[PDB]
């Protein structure tokens, strides 16, 4: 909630559709991270096609800078809600106001030369509550083309690989979601017939945790167990 | 084959790329000394792989090179001792992208520092004219003992204190420490410690503290 | 010549959250000296009981979301990081929180095993929006010291949370004059502190004395070259 | 107006507050301007670079 | 592994010939170096029992800004010199000595009357200079016992008493490492004394003073 606002945070917030704006006023009947259910006011509600509205939150998903983007509910159950107004803040939005960074206690002085040119100084307290912490998403893709001497298989069976590498994989040769993988480990077991190993791996020097695997298949070929 | 950019002169005699090279954003670490520089431990790990392998097979921890590679990538305990040993005396080159004047490349002694940023001596930054806005400086490593001699003898900060353009010390303090020193040699007419006498500076510091 | 020794002349529990204490008598100079020393140590390294691991049956990985709970899993974990606990005998323990139904969810619902003691039952973990959606979850908490993130120490369902082994947040000290006591220049040191409530002031200050002393035992232990 | 709000607050009208050093444990002469700033995390993380 | 804290030991002591010296301790807990060095600095500076000249009088002078003929120095200059004298005394609190002498040349500390219990630790120390054959220097000096600094304002010319025997104390810290340990302090201490007591024992005495101050708690 940036303390020294300018009043423009509201306009950018409402216009920037990162949030769940209320197309009409009324009350929320079901509140959840997944979605929201709104029973619009009867006067606001049309006589025909009356029904009730469902707002679908945008979940944890890939950004365009490999950052995280997600929407979260910000209203309790059975809560009055006004038309054209926030229901669930998006990233860096706060009750429908743009919250970009964070406000902190600050001081200006030379501290043992540690702030020589612009070298900002921060206490371990700031990191302790992780308020600066940020999330990033990495979308690693693998393709299965057909070369000469057979097609590219996706089997778990790979020659000359430790079982520990295979341990985190499944029956088909693809990792289970939620694995605390690290730089170097295999994700999908790809082999070029000859047979030679060409399995995908995490980039060197980057850890992470698998959030999801998307699979698409060229129309006219079968699918593995996973 | 001879003409044009693809021509061998313009193809392979020009600004190339260099192995055993690194880069990152830089910080201060003032407690360091101008005869010496910081370097994130990980960079030391990857940079000196053959050196560590040589010391390893010298110690016979893993005779074959593949096993030694496995040990170092596992980041086993003994490897850090080897890293300190090789860094015992092995200066390296620090560099900035817009290399205008020759101090933009300079030799320094690394010290192993945790974190993920390079501590750089304050004053030399002025020679590098490199603010801490996020400037990403690069690092190179000499190989032959003659190159080590050149760096420690020619590109060493101790051997590079005055400008080539003229004799003024390029190591003049820039903005902050000068404020402190100015604060030193300035008089308030009346305060504590005004109007007495001392036998020496030592008791002066004693009374100040 | 001599140096009169202070005593913990006062402990007072001004609030259920925190307290203040007093040391008396102290002589000139020792005031700010011991003040900074005690503040530094009493802020730096104390015991802790920060939550270490959290398992939830319906959760595969952290960044998912459970149905019927309005907030994110990560927000719930941060709320848990806002939890404070007290244990006496065991270094480690597993806490069990099971609850369903619409309404808030605070620490009061956790299993109340003997040495396990909640200091902030009112600390809300989350809210539940479904009459039938039971959060059922196990919480491994052990002792520690300082700040242990996940990347340092490092099962798929077992989700890791960084440690925050610190029971105190705010410390300050004030020197002042004492009674006449037939001797002036006697210094009363008042120490004010803020804690979650998991640590007694006397325990903290006694441990500070012990740790600083054994550090000075090195100064006692100065031998040879 | 900022001074007006400061008067409403308990904070000094100038806003320069005396600070005390952790390492030395005493006041800094020439009391220091302190307050609150809205920093922002830029998208240049050292591991990336 | 909660009450355990790594126990540094003095790996070296590099002491300059007489009273200046430098100590190094490592490896230390993160930040303990600052508090330890600061406490040592403060205590060594503040409360150090000792003896020093408190008052001095000349036979034929009552005014501070005066001089005696046949002396190259000035009264205040001689006061500065005497403040630089280093002496130690028996358990007796205070005593009066004199610098009665007649001659030509410098007046060393060795020229001071031994006076039994009191012992000058630097006989070589220079007090004054005399040039006339007829100029005779005579004066009384009083040594007392204390554990701090006495500005003249805090009080037969006076002498501020530097009962603390240490002249300069300073400490710095660096990031020492163990095989895997991330950031462990190494405390370098640089100190200099009058030489009435060697540095290490002064450090020891400060440690005892604090520990006894600590002993009331645990």
């Amino acid at each position: 909630k940036p303390l020294v606002g300018t009043g423009m945070e509201r306009a950018v917030a409402v216009d920037s559709g990162v949030t769940a704006v209320a197309k009409r006023g009324g009350v929320v009947q079901y509140v959840d991270a997944s979605r929201i259910v709104i029973k619009v006011n009867e006067d606001e509600m049309y006589p025909g096609e009356a029904g009730i509205d469902i707002y679908n939150l945008t979940k944890y998903t890939r950004s365009n800078q490999n950052t995280c983007i997600n929407q979260m509910p910000c209203v309790s159950l059975g809560e009055p809600v006004e038309r054209g107004d926030v229901l669930a803040d998006g990233p860096s939005t706060d009750l429908g106001e743009l919250a970009l960074g964070q406000n902190m206690r600050v001081a200006f002085m030379p501290w043992n030369g540690y702030n020589f040119e612009d070298s900002i100084l921060v206490s371990e307290r700031v990191v302790q509550e992780d308020r600066f912490t940020t999330i990033h998403i990495q979308e690693l893709a693998c393709v299965s083309r057909d070369t000469k001497l057979g097609p590219e298989e996706i089997t778990a069976d790979i020659p000359n690989v430790g079982e520990a590498a295979l341990s985190k994989l499944d029956e088909s040769g693809i990792v289970y979601i939620g694995a605390e993988v690290t730089g170097g480990d295999i994700l999908v077991g790809k082999v070029t017939p000859k047979v030679k190993d060409s399995s995908l791996r995490v980039p060197n020097g980057v850890s992470g945790t698998v959030i999801d695997v998307q699979v698409f298949t060229r129309d006219g070929v079968e699918k593995d167990k996973r | 084959m001879i003409k044009g950019k693809q021509g061998r002169f313009r193809q392979n005699l020009l600004g190339k790329r260099v192995d055993y090279s690194g880069r990152s954003v830089i910080t201060v670490g003032p407690y360091l000394r101008l005869h010496q520089c910081g370097l994130p431990k990980k960079m030391a790990l990857e940079l000196f792989k053959p050196f560590i392998y040589g010391k390893l097979e010298l110690r016979g921890l893993a005779t074959t090179i593949k096993a030694a590679k496995k040990m170092v990538e596992r980041e086993e305990a003994v490897v850090w001792d080897i890293l300190d040993e090789v860094i015992r005396e092995h200066p390296v080159l620090l560099n900035r992208a817009p290399t205008l004047h020759r101090l933009g490349i300079q030799a320094f002694e690394p010290v192993l520092i945790e974190g993920k940023a390079i501590q750089l001596h304050p004053l030399v930054c002025a020679a590098y004219n490199a603010d801490f806005d996020g400037d990403q400086m690069a690092v190179h490593v000499p190989l032959t003992l003659e190159a080590q001699l050149e760096a420690r003898a020619l590109m060493m900060s101790t051997n590079n204190i005055l400008s080539p353009a003229n004799g003024e010390p390029i190591i003049v303090p820039s903005q902050d420490v000068v404020l402190g020193l100015y604060y030193m040699t300035r008089d308030c007419v009346n305060a504590k410690g005004e109007g007495m006498v001392l036998t020496g500076p030592k008791e002066a510091e004693r009374l100040y503290r | 010549t001599e140096f009169l020794k202070p005593r913990l002349v006062d402990i007072e529990q001004v609030s259920s959250t925190h307290a203040k204490v007093t040391l008396e008598p102290l002589e000139r100079g020792f005031g700010h000296t011991l003040g900074n020393a005690l503040r530094r140590i009493l802020l730096s390294s104390m015991p802790g009981c920060a939550v270490t691991e959290v398992e939830i049956d319906g959760v595969l990985h952290e960044y998912s979301t459970k149905e019927g709970v309005q907030e994110d899993i990560l927000e719930i974990l941060l709320n848990l990081k806002g939890l404070a606990v007290r244990v006496q005998g065991k270094d480690e323990v597993i806490l069990t929180l099971n609850k369903s139904g619409i309404g808030p969810v605070t620490a009061a619902d956790i299993t109340h095993d003997g040495d396990v003691e909640i200091v902030k039952p009112q600390h809300v973990i989350c809210h539940l929006t479904d009459e039938n959606a039971s959060i059922s979850m196990r919480i491994k908490v052990q002792r520690g010291r300082g700040y242990v993130p996940a990347s340092t120490r490092i099962p798929i369902g077992r989700l890791l949370v960084d440690a925050c082994y610190s029971p105190v947040e705010r410390i300050a000290y004030n020197v002042e004059a004492a009674r006449v006591e037939q001797r002036t220049d006697l210094d009363k040191l008042v120490i004010e502190m803020e804690t979650n409530g998991t640590i007694d002031p006397e325990e903290a200050i006694r441990r500070a004395a012990t740790i600083l002393a054994e550090q000075l035992e090195a100064f006692v232990d100065l031998r040879d070259v | 107006e900022i001074k007006e709000l400061l008067k409403l607050g308990d904070l000094p009208t100038s806003g320069q507050i005396r600070l005390y050093d952790g390492r030395t444990g005493e006041q800094f002469e020439r009391p220091v301007t302190v307050g609150y700033m809205y920093m922002l995390k830029l998208n240049h993380l050292v591991d990336d670079k």
